[PDB]
This record gives structure tokens, sequence and C-alpha cells, in this order.
């Protein structure tokens, strides 16, 4: 909407709005990044966020973006990992044959680099950690 | 092991040379003399000292390339084979050994596989 309050005046209106009986909503999407910064001592930030789309008239699609996969079983405790699910599909880094193809798409009509230098740069980054940002730099 | 065991080795050299009615010593009297010493020192413990080594068909191939990396960088592919065929290495196994390390990002070749340079 457009109303701005605070962490308590607003946090109380969002709790009573998701449980409103007799009001249609839309299939929204929630995209959050870096979950370790939202961790508090009472664990009342990640636990209540996952219980919102588990209601009747709730169309929230949470896209929890983080780093490693063992976070729910390390930093977060039992209540956060319970009401979540085991639907954690990790993404593996690019292979050696994939780094030479992504760089080829960017240089489709750029006649300025030999074929012996393209595979050499994509070889050192593939052995370090396979980061997609450490190859084009 | 000090100077006390140094004179004990030369003492066992005459224990076997006098059994063949000869006045000279051969290599048999030396290997059999140290055989009883290695068996006695292993009996003082609770196990036997052995070794473990797997004959990899590509372990000595990488060591031969090391002789050209310390001398230069642009090593010719045809020049590196002047030392591999000296001992008796088959060239058929060398073609299958390059992909074992190039896949794991060690070196790199060209399209004709005629240029090799250590990265």
């Amino acid at each position: 909407t457009g109303q701005k309050a605070t962490a308590n005046h607003a946090a109380e209106l969002l709790a009573k709005q998701f449980c409103t009986r007799g009001s249609p909503q839309e299939t929204t999407v929630l995209l959050v990044d870096e979950l370790d910064l939202l961790w508090t001592h009472k664990q009342d930030i990640m636990y209540n966020l996952f219980d919102w789309p588990t209601h009747k008239e709730a169309r929230l699609v949470v896209l929890a973006i983080a780093n490693t996969m063992d976070l729910p079983e390390r930093i977060m405790m039992n209540r956060v990992s319970s009401r979540l699910g085991l639907t954690r599909m990790c993404f593996q880094p690019y292979t050696y044959s994939q780094l030479q193809q992504i760089l080829r798409s960017r240089l489709k009509h750029l006649k300025a680099f030999e074929d012996d230098a393209i595979q050499l740069v994509a070889r050192k980054v593939a052995a370090l950690s396979g980061d997609a940002r450490r190859c084009l730099d | 092991t000090s100077a006390r065991t140094l004179l004990a080795i030369l003492r066992l050299s005459t224990a076997l040379a006098r059994l063949r009615m000869v006045d000279v010593v051969e290599k048999e009297d030396v290997n059999e003399a140290i055989r009883l010493m290695e068996m006695s020192k292993d009996s003082l413990l609770g196990d036997k000292g052995q070794t473990a080594r797997t004959q990899r068909p590509a372990d000595v191939i990488f060591a031969t390339v090391r002789e050209l990396v310390s001398g230069g960088r642009s090593v010719r592919f045809s020049e590196a084979e002047q030392r591999c065929v000296s001992r008796g290495f088959t060239p058929a196994q060398f073609q299958a050994a390059l992909d074992e390390y190039e896949e794991l990002n060690v070196w790199q070749v060209n399209a004709s596989r005629t240029r090799i340079t250590f990265v």
C-alpha cells in the first residue's frame, strides 16, 4: 500500500491482515536475501515469517536466499527448522564445460580473443571455487 | 644406533664366509647378515614394519614433465617425448593420461594438442 509505521505499529497490522476472513488477495512473491542478519535472540523473525503462508487466504511465496545449506540446523533452532520443510535444493557451481560456453555467448561476434586464452582464464576459476563472479573479472 | 653397532655389522661378515670353505666374501654373506638384524628389531615391537605403494600407470609420467617446467615454460609437445620413450613408456598411455589432469585443471593444450604450457 502506502502507509508507513514502524516495527510494532506496522508489525501488528500485518498479523491481523493475513488472517482476515472474507477478503481476496493476489499471488505475491516474497524475495528475502541474507537471512543471518535477521537472526535475533528470541527467534521471532524467521519463525513467524514462515507461518504466514501456511494459512487459508495466504498467497505468499517466500524465496529465502542464503549461503550454505546447514543454516537451519546450526544457527536457527528447532522451531524454525520444523515449520519449513526439507525442500532445500542446492545449486552447484558451473563446470569446466559451462564456463567456456557462457563466455562464448558474450563474445559471439567479438573477434578479439584467441581460443587458447579463453579456455585458460576459465580454467583457473573453475579450480578455485567455480564462482560465476571470479571468471568475468 | 651409534658406534657400538658399527663394529657389530663387520663381525657378522665372517660368520658366513667361513661356512663355504672359502677365504673371500660375496654378496650373499651381506644380505643374509642384515636379514637376521631386521627380523630381531621387528620382534621387539608388536607388529611388522611394511610398506604400501600402488603402481599407478600415470605416476611417473607427471614427474617426467617436471624436468621441463623448471627449465622453460613454452615446452614443445614433440620435444617432451624425447625422454619418455627412453626408459620404455608406451605412447598410447600418454594420450589417455593428459585428459586425467587437464580435466582437473592442471595444464592446457591447443586444438591440435601440440602446445603445452604449465599454468
